[PDB]
């Protein structure tokens, strides 16, 4: 087993870009699992930002599709979120997540290289980070 | 590759070399026996719908009589045996005729020429369909005539032997 | 749009409580593999149920899920005081998108 | 009539229902519903309709194969149907649901919308599986192979109980037996190493 | 299975468009009917393919973009693929084989009666000399004479 | 040439180009280039060469299927060609590119000499371009299991119709023959295929 | 589809040498019997002649690999044999019907002329060869066929 | 035995071992051990037994294909055998091992009240057809049963071995393998939409 840990600016100003890095220790990001970001504004329900896979494919919320990028760096064993044009509504706690989903797009692509995978797809955020608070203010 | 299943000696009313369709194999009809001279053609010709059906019916009879029946009906046996019973490309020919708006055989109704005094019968040829109905006996009249000549031709070698 | 979920569910110790999670009839395809998470105060969410009633190791059998039609639900059988937390349902939308519910505040009386 | 003075013309009509215990038998009930029967017990209903029953884009065949719970003859028929679809490339067009051992497969013919498309391939395989009278459902009916199209939006294959549905055409194994030969002939490669 | 397509039309005629530098060539029912039974005639397979092409272009609606779906399903009913495969096997084993390009037939000088065309074999990148299969040609000639005698026997 | 004093030997050469609208037609241009024409419009060019074009180990077939920007007939030809390979077990041997509906496939024949992947690729190339593939092979005949070429790459690219055929006439025989052998030599890569 | 392999000369016919037969010297069959293999679709012995001839030509004309490939046979088998005849024998085996296992073949030999019939397969039921009493009808039929063709031969 | 006075019945038996240089040849030693020999050096041993040799659920085809340390003929035979199995759906029933170019495949026939719809019957049907010369003794009933074939043995083991004249009970033959070639992928299930 292992842990996920957020790290990044706890303060950004309006219209600049937030950049959060999630370091993964004890789990290999090159394993077949989807690494994602979820958001909790301070007092409201959970909002899923996005996720990325070891193949480099990314999936995003339809609302947060024009402003967000999620990147993966397997060499240092980390992934990261980049949210540009931040505003007051983006003040929130940002959580890492390991998700056991199966997207057919990434399934069909890796068949030759990575071979037959598992079938124990929980379709749930199996592991979570501690979460990092971000305030959009001057 | 090529069909190989041979019809069993299903009924001794006719010659053992012939073959009889019981009431169960025919719609609204009694027993119908075809002599050895007709069903002998089924061992050579690759373009007879009726012979493929004879082999399917005989295979069904033999399979349900001889092999142990599983609890749920399994289509494993026919999936292995199909190409030994029928010419699949005959079905493909009929499909091609269907899509091209040519008369074709749907594998239901057949016709044969029965000699009135001797009881001799030809191998049944399939009654073709087109535009959702049968051809009404006139649009393929030239077939029956030639088949009649074949039977006439067929008795002449029996005369000369 | 987000999955409809009750704002509050409550009960006394020992009884069964049910937290529903309802999707719209125009988004049935977006309502799949409904998994349920517990978020205690000032803690990260923890997965309690995934698929239907399958749970991670260490989660008791008291938590059990069900799914039917446009609705899913989580049953907490034998409620205790430590079960007070914000429960969130989420569905895996067929465009590969997690969609959360609004969150249920469970109260133990 | 009477030919050459001595030959009477006579006819047969084969009672094809007696082939039930050995092989599937396919027929047409009306414009929208067609059937294939397995034994005197079960079978699949092929319904061309404008109303979907599966709203999701998932079809996990492997999970169904792990659990069994399904009639193996029916799933063999489904595999014979799907493998013979020519040039199948839009995987999202097909969905299915095998929960509890049932069978339900939905092809979204409106996904791919004139000629040389996925819906045409699905309808080509449908016309061969239900060759006993399925021409009525297709728009043109004839003179069209690569441009086959029907007004219906979805093809739905569901497991059903046996019942004498064969109103429009008589039961036949011919479509299924024809599809057995032409099984993997027109599958695209999706992998370097299959 | 085996080929089942029936040539549509007695006899059968190869039009000028079907041939390289040649005019209309018609073969009688005696030669064309041999195709219904023999499974080892290269010319018969070609004849069935050309007839299928003619019928497919005439009768079916053409898609705007070309599609080879029809032939992929229809091929096994038109040709004996194992005849092609025998030709490939003889090719790799340095035996004369038919590439299906050139055919030869014996034409009767006075009556115009013709045999079924048999393929002209190739070897080592060129057509075989006639001499190298003259023994075959003579046999075909005998067969035609025998058929003529059979027509006299009737 | 008069046989028996009765029968005149006459020849017959079939024009296969009239089969252009129903089936593919393959031919040879010279030693290195071979072609398979589809319609009077399109086709594939099979080039044996010492120079690569792909230069990466990706072949995103599944993405090309979703995008669906390609010619279906050409991709069917590619599928038949690939699935006709005897013992293809080196996924790194093949690469391709389908950017924007293009078709550009490459087989690396450097992995070699008998009973290897390059020999299987050359066998399927020989059958697909049977009208004059023998000139490219090191031995015209007398060899099946050890077929080899001096070229390291077999490159299949979508092209336009043009009178390419110089060494051999157009012919559908290779493709129609490969249709029967289309899946009869495949290795299992997974327990539940 | 249909087999196409044409065998090869040894007046035509075909001869099996001692390396092809189990405890037997070289046996030849004339063209009048071997030529039936060109058209017959359900003869086991014809399929076997085609397999043996294909083996003989293949080990002679093609460059051998270091280790076997079994690639030539996997592609060539459909042109040599009728696989549905093998399926027929499988069906006859499972149904408790006598069937051919492709081991023993019987033929009638004319004592004074030496003329022989395209050998027919000897059947097996319970793991043992049938007595000739249980298929003597087929032997009589083959003898009748020889009388018929000899009559037509003298009719020439 | 002279028929119609002048026709002596004569028998002919084909020495099928001479086909060893072109095609595989399968035979039976006893009811438990069967063999399929590819030439005069190598082959596969088909053993019906109650003793398992593979005790893991991994099979790893892709790694074996990438390494390419195996005999290609033997892997072709294994692929034909597997792809001839009708209605194979229980992939846990099969396991295999190819470390160092070896071939060792194990089908768990005890993975199975009627005992007619099981994967073990697909495995045993394909085994019966692969070793058709003498497989019938290894089954409970010689004939009269196709859908519900069974044997008392719990595992079928296909593992590479060296050539040796094991053909004691039945003579070597290619007929089983050549028959199984035409049936590849004929009665297998789809596992994914796009294939
Ligand atoms: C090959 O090509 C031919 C030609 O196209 C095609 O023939 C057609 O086959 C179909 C299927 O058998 C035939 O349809 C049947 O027709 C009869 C007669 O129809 C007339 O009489 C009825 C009386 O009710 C009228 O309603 C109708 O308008 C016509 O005047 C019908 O009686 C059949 O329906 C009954 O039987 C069906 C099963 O066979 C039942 O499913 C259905 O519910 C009906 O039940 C009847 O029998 C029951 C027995 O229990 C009884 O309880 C009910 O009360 C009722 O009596 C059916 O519609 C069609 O007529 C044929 N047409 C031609 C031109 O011959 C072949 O089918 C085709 N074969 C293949 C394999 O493709
Ligand atoms: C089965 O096996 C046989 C025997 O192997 C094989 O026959 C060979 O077929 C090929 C393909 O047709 C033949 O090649 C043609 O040969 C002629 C004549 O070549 C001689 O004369 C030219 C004169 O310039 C010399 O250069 C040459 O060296 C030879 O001496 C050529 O004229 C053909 O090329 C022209 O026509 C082609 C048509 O496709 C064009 O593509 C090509 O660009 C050339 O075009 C020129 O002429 C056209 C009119 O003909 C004109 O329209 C163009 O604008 C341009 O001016 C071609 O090379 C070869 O000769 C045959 N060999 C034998 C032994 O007969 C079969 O092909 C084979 N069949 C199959 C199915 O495999
Ligand atoms: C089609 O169907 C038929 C009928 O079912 C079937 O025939 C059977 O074939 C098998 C395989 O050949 C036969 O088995 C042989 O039988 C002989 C005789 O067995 C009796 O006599 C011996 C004498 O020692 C006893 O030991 C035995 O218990 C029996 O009483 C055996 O001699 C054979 O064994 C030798 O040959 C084998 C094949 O080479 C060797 O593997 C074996 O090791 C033996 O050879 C070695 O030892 C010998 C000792 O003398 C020595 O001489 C040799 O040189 C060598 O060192 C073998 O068991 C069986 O009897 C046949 N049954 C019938 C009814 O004919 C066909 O095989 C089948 N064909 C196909 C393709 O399916
Ligand atoms: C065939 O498909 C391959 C897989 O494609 C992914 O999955 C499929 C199903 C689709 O979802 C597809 O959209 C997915 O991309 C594909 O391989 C992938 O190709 C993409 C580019 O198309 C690669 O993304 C690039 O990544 C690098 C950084 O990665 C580097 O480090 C890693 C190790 O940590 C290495 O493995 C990589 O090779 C790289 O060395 C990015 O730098 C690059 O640009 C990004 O950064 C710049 C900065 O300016 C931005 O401007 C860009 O917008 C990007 O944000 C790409 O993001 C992906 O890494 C690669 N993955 C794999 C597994 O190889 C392949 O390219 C396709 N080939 C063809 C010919 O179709
Ligand atoms: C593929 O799709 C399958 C069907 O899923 C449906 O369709 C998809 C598109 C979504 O819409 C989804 O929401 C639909 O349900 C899907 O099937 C599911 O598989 C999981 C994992 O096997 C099942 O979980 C198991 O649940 C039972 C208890 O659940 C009961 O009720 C459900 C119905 O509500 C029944 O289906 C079950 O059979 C049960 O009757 C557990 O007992 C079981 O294991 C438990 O016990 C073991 C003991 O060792 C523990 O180890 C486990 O952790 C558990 O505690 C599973 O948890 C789920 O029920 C099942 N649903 C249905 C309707 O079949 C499948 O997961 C999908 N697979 C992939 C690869 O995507
Ligand atoms: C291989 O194993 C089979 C089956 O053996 C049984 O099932 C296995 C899965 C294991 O659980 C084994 O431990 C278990 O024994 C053997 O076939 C079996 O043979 C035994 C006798 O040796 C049979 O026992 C009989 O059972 C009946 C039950 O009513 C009793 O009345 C009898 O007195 C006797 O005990 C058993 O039924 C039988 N089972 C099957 C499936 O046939 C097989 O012999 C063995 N082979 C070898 C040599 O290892
Ligand atoms: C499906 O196929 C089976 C097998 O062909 C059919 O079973 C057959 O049904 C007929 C009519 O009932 C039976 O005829 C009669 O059977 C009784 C009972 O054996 C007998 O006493 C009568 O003398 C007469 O033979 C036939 O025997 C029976 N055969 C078997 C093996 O069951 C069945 O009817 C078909 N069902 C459908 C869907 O049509
Ligand atoms: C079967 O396939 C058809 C075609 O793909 C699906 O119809 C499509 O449904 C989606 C989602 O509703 C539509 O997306 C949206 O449609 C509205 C229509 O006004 C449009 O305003 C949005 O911008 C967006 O495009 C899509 O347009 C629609 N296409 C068509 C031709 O209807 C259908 O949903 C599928 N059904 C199933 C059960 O999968
Ligand atoms: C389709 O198949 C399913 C699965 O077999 C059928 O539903 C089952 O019916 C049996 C009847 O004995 C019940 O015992 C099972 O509990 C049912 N299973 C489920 C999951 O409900 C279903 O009835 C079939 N469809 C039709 C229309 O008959
Ligand atoms: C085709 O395959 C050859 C052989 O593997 C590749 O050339 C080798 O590449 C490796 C890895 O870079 C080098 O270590 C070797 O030295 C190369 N060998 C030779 C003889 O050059 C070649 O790169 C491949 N081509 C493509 C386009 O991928
Ligand atoms: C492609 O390159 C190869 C070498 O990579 C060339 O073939 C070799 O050339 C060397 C040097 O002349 C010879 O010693 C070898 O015998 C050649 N090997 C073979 C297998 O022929 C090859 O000629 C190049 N191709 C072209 C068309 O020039
Ligand atoms: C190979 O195919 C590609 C893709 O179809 C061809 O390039 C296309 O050409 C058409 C011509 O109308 C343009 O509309 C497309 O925009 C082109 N696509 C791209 C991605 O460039 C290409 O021409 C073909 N190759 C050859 C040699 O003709
Ligand atoms: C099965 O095949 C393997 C692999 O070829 C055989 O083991 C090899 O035997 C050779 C004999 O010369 C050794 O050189 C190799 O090192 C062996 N390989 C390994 C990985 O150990 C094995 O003997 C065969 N099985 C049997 C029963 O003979
Ligand atoms: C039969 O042809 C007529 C026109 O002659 C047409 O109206 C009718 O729809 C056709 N029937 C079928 C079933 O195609």
């Amino acid at each position: 087993q292992g842990t996920l840990r957020e790290s990044g600016p706890g303060l950004v100003r309006p219209s600049e870009t937030l950049s959060l890095t999630c370091g993964v220790s004890g789990y290999s990001i090159s394993s077949g699992y989807y690494w994602g970001w979820i958001r909790q504004p301070p007092g409201k329900g959970l909002e899923w930002i996005g996720n990325i896979y070891r193949s480099g494919s990314t999936y995003y919320n339809p609302s947060l599709k024009s402003r967000v990028t999620v990147s993966i760096d397997t060499s240092k064993n980390q992934f990261s979120l980049k949210l540009n044009s931040v505003t007051a509504a983006d003040t929130a706690v940002y959580y890492c997540a390991r998700s056991g989903i199966k997207v057919a797009d990434d399934y069909y692509y890796e068949m030759d290289v990575w071979g037959q995978g598992t079938d124990d797809y929980s379709y749930a955020m199996d592991v979570w980070g501690q979460g990092t608070t971000v305030t959009v203010s001057s | 590759g090529t069909f190989t299943w041979t019809l069993s000696d299903s009924e001794g009313k006719d010659t053992p070399g012939g073959y009889c369709l019981t009431r169960w194999m025919l719609i609204e009809a009694e027993l119908k026996c075809f002599g050895n001279t007709a069903v002998a053609k089924c061992n050579e010709k690759h373009d007879e719908e009726f012979c493929d059906m004879l082999r399917l019916f005989d295979f069904n009879k033999q399979a349900i009589q001889r092999l142990k029946a599983p609890a749920q009906m399994s289509i494993q046996l026919i999936n292995k045996a199909v190409n030994a019973l029928i010419n699949d490309q005959l079905i493909m020919k009929n499909h091609l005729r269907d899509i091209m708006c040519i008369p074709y055989c749907n594998y239901s109704k057949y016709w044969y020429l029965n000699h009135t005094t001797t009881g001799r019968t030809s191998l049944p040829k399939c009654w073709l369909v087109s535009n959702g109905s049968y051809l009404n006996e006139t649009h393929f009249s030239d077939d029956i005539e030639q088949q009649a000549d074949n039977m006439i031709t067929e008795m002449l070698q029996k005369e000369y032997m | 749009a987000g999955l409809t979920q009750p704002a509050s569910v409550s009960g006394s110790p020992g009884q069964s409580i049910t937290i529903s999670c309802t999707a719209a009839n125009s988004d049935i395809g977006d309502f799949n593999f409904v998994s349920w998470y517990q978020q205690r105060p000032d803690k990260a969410p923890k997965l309690m149920v995934y698929e239907v009633s399958s749970r991670p190791s260490g989660v008791s059998n008291r938590f059990s899920g069900s799914k039917s039609g446009n609705t899913a639900s989580l049953t907490i059988s034998g409620l205790q005081a430590e079960d007070e937390a914000d429960y969130y349902c989420t569905s895996y939308t067929s465009s590969s998108t997690f969609v959360f519910g609004t969150g249920t505040k469970v109260t133990v009386l | 009539s009477l030919y050459k003075g001595v030959y009477e013309l006579q006819t047969l009509e084969l009672n094809m229902e007696t082939l039930n215990m050995t092989m599937p038998l396919s027929c047409t009930k009306n414009n929208s519903h067609h059937y294939i029967m397995v034994g005197n017990e079960t079978g699949l209903e092929l319904t061309l309709t404008n109303t979907s029953i599966i709203n999701h884009k998932f079809c996990n065949l492997s999970d169904a194969h792990k659990k069994n719970l399904y009639d193996h003859a029916l799933m063999s028929i489904i595999s014979t149907f799907h493998l013979s679809i020519p040039n199948f490339n839009q995987y999202e067009a097909m969905s299915c649901d095998f929960n509890g051992g049932k069978i339900s497969v939905q092809y979204n013919l409106s996904h791919s919308y004139h000629c040389g498309t996925v819906a045409n391939g699905v309808l080509q395989t449908f016309m061969r599986m239900a060759w006993g009278g399925s021409y009525i459902a297709l728009d043109s009916g004839c003179g069209n192979w690569d441009c086959i199209m029907t007004s219906y939006q979805y093809l739905i294959i569901q497991n059903t109980t046996w019942e004498d549905h064969c109103q429009f055409s008589r039961p036949s194994p011919i479509g299924y037996l024809g599809l057995l030969s032409q099984r993997t002939r027109d599958i695209y490669i999706s992998r370097r190493l299959l």
